[PDB]
RNA sequence: ACAGGUUUGGUCCUGGCCUUUCUAUUAAUUCUUAAUAAAAUUACACAUGCAAGUAUCCGCGCCCCGGUGAGAAUGCCCU
RNA sequence: CACGGGAAACAGCAGUGAUAAAAAUUAAGCCAUGAACGAAAGUUUGACUAAGUUAUAUUAAUUAGAGUUGGUAAAUCUCG
């Protein structure tokens, strides 16, 4: 779920533009993956791209 | 000072006098009354049908004191002072 | 505050920090709470970075930006 | 910034060079660096003490 | 003073009318001072305890004058007729104490509408009034709420696996504290 | 002024007068002084409950998420505020402190009925 | 201001009230006029009256005059693109020149109002701070809130002194 | 298609019944004065200036909207039982963004009970005032609108000023705005004081009120004794529009009533006082016909 | 500045000085209690104490905050 | 400027000598904000918070003393 107010803002925001769909707004955690602190960091200097 | 003053005040030109020499309506715009055109004086006799020449930029003698006042360049500590009633 | 070159106190010398008592239950519960919470907020944060991508691209190279450009060029000529 | 009379500080450069050099030349062998006194739990090199939880 | 509760009375009395005429109360009073230009704020207060100081104010020389929000006939004298602004203390010559008293009084008075002032015409606050938008209008309650569950799974306290608890116990050993159970559901008072 | 490092942050500036605190929610560089220079003002928070028993918080949501979207960092109390508002999930520490508070009330309840005996 | 021929044109007001605002394409405006001839008249009054107004509103645009080079009065506009606008002002009035220039490269009143609208959304009403930038300083001064103790001294309980002297005992 | 206050028909009828009195519209105001300005005009330029002034006075006359009352807001966005005893007060969160319309801002409230709800109406308006102050509004509701002070102000006949305070202070769809406008109208009706609102921008208000409450008596009588019958007939016309099916409006369709006769129709069928109406219509008709 | 005092036996003009206003430091004389704000001779020399740590070792922090106005016509605004 | 050289540094908080017409505590806390570090509970912080001192300024009342009285400029009598 989106957090309570943010969900409301999104709902109302799409009512305003004429989108009627009542499908619940969902927050996608696929890219929110983080390694536990135990995971060792690379000492190698970063190549800038 | 008092000679000068009386001379000055004596030489005032009334709104009726002005109305008559220009032959127009002299109309007074109050700020508190908005755009509403109060007609102060009307030219007894025959009014002109001729508008006044519109001078884009007027040539008038200006006093550097009044201009300095208008633009907020008068900073004297003596001017704002609160005084007793008239 | 002190400086890199300002020698530490004589009293603080033989002292190193003393860590708090750990309540295992509450502590575990808490660690989970933090992991979840941070996940959620990481998501949200990405959501907003995207919003900024959009708004920037749209007010730069978007429709009405181009409309303005063309119209102004044409008016000019 | 630029003011027409600005002085040419030379030693600013000299100290940079010399410091970088004395850094590379005196650069510590990690043998002595992480060396540890097991009684006091204290590094000789850095004068640092180790955290209670790691003892 | 006999008036008190009915201050306005003294303004319609014959001794007032006799004393002040139709001029304002302060019209005949003149402040004494060191040069051409008076000091920029008036004397602080002209009565300290029992001692009435020197040449007293318009307001404090006549004790039958009462400053309330109620007598408009008195307060009116301290406002400009045309400009509807309150005179500064030097203009009139009242002492700072009574000038502040007056200012507050004229305020209360205007606030009970007993005294006239300028109420501008203002537009409405809103351009277009529509109670349609989500902000003002009811939302379709989230599926979490309808059930009665915590908005997220982890707001609720969930008992940990025993292997994990023992694992912690190994990690922090000797630095340990008393394990705590479930939190009490509702919180009682004293 | 030019700094070595440090990040953009959303924190509370403390304005106020002795015993009457007030806060300006602010996006500032990290290394600059608390009450000092800032990048943009975001909101305000008044801790003292007013005539109606309300603490007033103001949040410019649009700009807040603009900056979060540039990777600004939040202070623990700003986190707590947003969470309270419902713009962020509750901060775990709010929940935990709530629980601790509950257990204190419990042990004082029991201690009360133990002393009454 | 007394000295001068038309003193009103040295006033801040007069300078303000001229309306021309170049587009941002305009860098240099060059006036070329004559000191004599009847035809040249308008151009001269332009240099005498409006050039001050113009310049004041376009402080970054180089304006440059040349006298008695060409037999005829004209303006030249140098743009950023390299483009060069040439405006023949001959028997044209002072006013006509200003209007025609405002038409070619001006800014529509729409444009100007949008710009000033973007500048007036810069100082937000709900902020707090120094009188210079904000409507209010403390929140001590909003009606329902708690007042600056420098005005209305606090109830002894809210004082930190009292709290401390309580926890001590 | 029930007629509304903004319908061009009703707008034109009310604009007309209002009337343009350029001396009352533009009246000396108590603000700080600056010295007057003088220009010399033809008869022509004077007529032009007067017409511009009139167009300005139209804008000064633009009617404050009338709305029915707004619905109470009750919405809970969330319940966190966990937060329950943690705070003694309520947090109130106001979105402040410069772009957003004030009817679309989010105003949220964390209670001590833990529930996160939308703010009530009054809270909402008070809040918007705090962060987006606009002159004429006090955050705390001013003393003047209590019944006592109001009565005092009616007795000094300030009714115009009351209405203006009210338009500044409250919101047109609010409970108080409506309460005070109706109580005021009620008082100008009890006292026959209608002319106080005549060239005011507030005239159509008591028009539309008196039409819908079905008291046209006082306003008809007044309008006729002022020797304005074009307005009295515009008024009964309006009454007919907003009550298409009713005995007066129907009988005016049957008898094919001309304006004066229209007022007679209404006098017969509906109006609560027909005696005063018929008598005043009598006096007006006869006296006017013999005088002119 | 709404101005005032003062040149001469006297009048006018010109022209300075001073008064009247407002703030801050210091001093003298007086001084009851609260609250709030502010705290300032010194880039002269400094006794003593404290002002930078955290952290399962690495690391990361350590004139950043805070101080001061010595120097420099420095510089403001803007690329 | 700081490789070097004089030489041994409070222009951090308090303090102190000298010097000047110029005079705040060798104080309590990290409870709030900020900062550092920590995955975290958290620890540290003379930043700061709450206090101490002072008629420097405002305000409130419990507090009466100072200056002046030829003119400018409010106000005087008798002695020496
Ligand atoms: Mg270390
Ligand atoms: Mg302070
Ligand atoms: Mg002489
Ligand atoms: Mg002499
Ligand atoms: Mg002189
Ligand atoms: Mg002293
Ligand atoms: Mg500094
Ligand atoms: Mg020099
Ligand atoms: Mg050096
Ligand atoms: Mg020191
Ligand atoms: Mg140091
Ligand atoms: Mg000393
Ligand atoms: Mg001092
Ligand atoms: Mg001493
Ligand atoms: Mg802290
Ligand atoms: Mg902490
Ligand atoms: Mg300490
Ligand atoms: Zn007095
Ligand atoms: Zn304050």
């Amino acid at each position: 779920p989106y957090p309570p107010l943010l969900r409301a803002m999104i709902l109302a925001q799409r009512q305003k533009y004429g989108d009627t769909s009542t499908e619940e707004p969902m927050l996608n955690l696929e890219r929110a993956r983080i390694d536990p602190w135990d995971y060792p960091a690379k000492l190698e200097a970063k190549t800038k791209t | 000072l008092t000679r000068g003053l009386f001379l000055g005040l004596s030489r005032q030109e009334t709104h009726q006098q002005l109305a008559d020499k220009k032959s127009l309506h002299v109309v007074e715009f109050r700020e508190e009354c908005g755009p509403l055109p109060i007609v102060v004086a009307s030219p007894q006799g025959a009014l002109r049908k001729d508008p006044e020449p519109e001078d884009e930029v007027p040539d008038i003698t200006l006093d550097w004191e009044d201009v300095k006042a208008a633009q907020g360049m008068k900073r004297s500590v003596w001017s704002g002072l609160k005084r007793a009633a008239t | 505050r002190k400086t890199r070159h300002d020698p530490p106190a004589k009293s603080k010398a033989g002292r190193v920090a003393t860590p708090p008592a750990v309540d295992p239950t509450e502590f575990f519960v808490l660690t989970e709470r933090y992991r979840q919470y941070r996940q959620t907020v990481r998501a949200l944060r990405l959501e907003f970075m995207s919003e900024v991508r959009k708004k920037l691209h749209e007010a730069r190279a978007g429709v009405q930006a181009e409309r303005k450009a063309q119209e102004d060029a044409a008016e000019h000529r | 910034m630029a003011r027409k009379k600005v002085r040419p500080r030379l030693i600013a450069e000299l100290a940079r060079r010399v410091r970088a050099l004395r850094e590379q030349r005196e650069r510590p062998r990690d043998s002595q660096r992480y060396a540890l006194d097991y009684e006091t739990m204290m590094r000789p090199h850095s004068g640092n003490r180790l955290p209670m939880r790691a003892w | 003073s006999p008036y008190k509760d009915e201050p306005w009375k003294y303004l319609d009395s014959e001794e007032y009318q006799n004393r002040y005429g139709s001029r304002p109360v302060w019209a005949d009073y003149r402040r004494n001072h060191k040069g051409g230009i008076p000091p920029q704020r008036t004397r602080k207060m002209c009565i300290r305890g029992n001692k009435v100081a020197g040449n007293p104010c318009p307001i404090c020389r006549d004790q039958k004058l009462h400053v309330d929000f109620r007598n408009v006939k008195l307060l009116e004298q301290f406002v400009c007729a045309h400009t509807g602004i309150i005179f500064h203390a030097p203009y009139t010559g009242v002492c700072m104490k009574q000038h502040k008293k007056l200012t507050q009084a004229i305020q209360k008075a205007r606030d009970h509408g007993l005294l006239r002032y300028h109420i501008p015409q203002v537009e409405p606050r809103d351009l277009d009034f529509s109670t349609t938008h989500g902000a003002v209008s009811s939302t379709p309650p989230a599926p979490t709420l309808v059930s009665g569950d915590p908005w997220y799974p982890w707001y609720s306290w969930k008992q940990p696996p025993e292997r994990e608890l023992s694992r912690l116990r190994r990690l922090y050993q000797g630095r340990l504290r008393e394990e705590s159970g479930p939190p009490p559901e509702l919180m009682p008072e004293v | 002024r030019a700094y070595r490092g440090g990040h953009l942050t959303i924190r509370l500036a403390l304005g106020g007068c002795t015993n009457r605190p007030f806060y300006r929610i602010v996006a500032a560089h990290s290394k600059c002084p608390r009450d000092g220079r800032f990048v943009e003002q975001l909101g305000s928070y008044d801790p003292l409950p007013n005539s109606h028993g309300e603490k007033l918080v103001a949040l410019n949501f649009d700009r807040i998420r603009h900056w979060i979207g540039c990777g600004a960092h939040l202070s623990k109390p700003v986190e707590k505020l947003l969470g309270l508002s419902g713009f962020y999930p509750l901060h775990p520490m709010m929940i935990t402190n709530a629980e601790r508070l509950r257990r204190k009330r419990a042990r004082e309840v029991l201690l009360a009925s133990q002393k009454t005996d | 201001p007394m000295k001068g021929r038309f003193p009103i044109r040295r006033t801040l007001q007069y300078l303000g009230q001229g309306d021309v605002v170049f587009k941002d394409s305009v860098k240099v405006m060059t006036v070329n006029y004559n000191t004599h001839g009847e035809l040249g008249e308008g151009a001269r009054k332009f240099v005498f009256f409006n050039i001050p107004q113009i310049q004041y509103k376009n402080p970054w645009v180089q304006i440059t005059m040349f006298k008695n080079m060409t037999p005829s009065p004209f303006l030249r506009f140098y743009l950023d693109s390299g483009e060069q606008v040439l405006v023949d002002v001959e028997s044209k009035s002072n006013k006509e020149i200003v209007e025609h220039i405002r038409k070619i490269l001006g800014k529509n009143e729409e444009t100007l109002e949008k710009e000033e609208q973007e500048k007036k959304q810069l100082s937000h009403p709900a902020h707090f701070g120094p009188r210079k930038y904000c409507l209010r300083e403390c929140m001590c001064e909003v009606e329902g809130q708690v007042p600056c103790p420098g005005l209305v001294p606090l109830p002894k309980e809210m004082t930190g002194k009292y709290k401390a002297a309580l926890k001590a005992t | 298609r029930k007629p509304t206050f903004m319908d061009e028909e009703v707008q034109n009828i009310l604009i007309k019944m209002t009337g343009l009195d350029l001396q009352k519209i533009f009246k000396p105001a108590l603000q700080e004065l600056k010295p007057p300005t003088y220009k010399l005009m033809t008869q022509a330029q004077l007529e032009e200036a007067t017409k511009q002034a009139v167009e300005a006075a139209k804008v000064r006359l633009k009617m404050p909207p009338v709305l029915e009352e707004r619905a109470p807001i009750n919405d809970v966005l969330a319940e966190d039982k966990i937060l329950e005893g943690t705070e003694t007060a309520k947090y109130v969160f106001t979105d402040i963004s410069y772009s957003i319309p004030h009817r679309e801002r989010f105003i949220v409230v964390r209670e001590p009970s833990g529930t996160l709800r939308k703010a009530s109406w009054e809270e909402r308006d008070r809040m918007i005032q705090v962060y987006f102050p606009r002159e004429g509004r006090r955050i705390l509701t001013p003393v003047i609108f209590k019944e006592e002070n109001l009565q005092t102000m009616y007795s000094q006949d300030q009714h115009v000023d009351v209405l203006n305070l009210c338009v500044a202070q409250f919101e047109p769809d609010s409970a108080e705005y409506i309460k005070i406008h109706h109580h005021t109208y009620e008082d100008i009706d009890k006292c026959g004081k209608y002319d106080l609102l005549r060239s005011t921008r507030h005239f159509g208000g008591m028009a539309w009120y008196f039409v819908n409450k079905k008291k046209i008596d006082g306003l008809l009588i007044d309008q006729i004794q002022r020797d304005l019958v074009s307005d009295a007939t515009s008024l009964v016309h309006l009454y007919h529009i907003l009550h298409p099916d009713g005995q007066s409006a129907q009988e005016a369709k049957k008898q094919g009533a001309e304006g004066l006769h229209l007022i007679k129709v209404f006098a017969k069928t509906e109006a609560q006082k027909g005696a005063y109406i018929e008598l005043t219509l009598q006096a007006y008709q006869e006296a006017f016909i013999t005088h002119s």
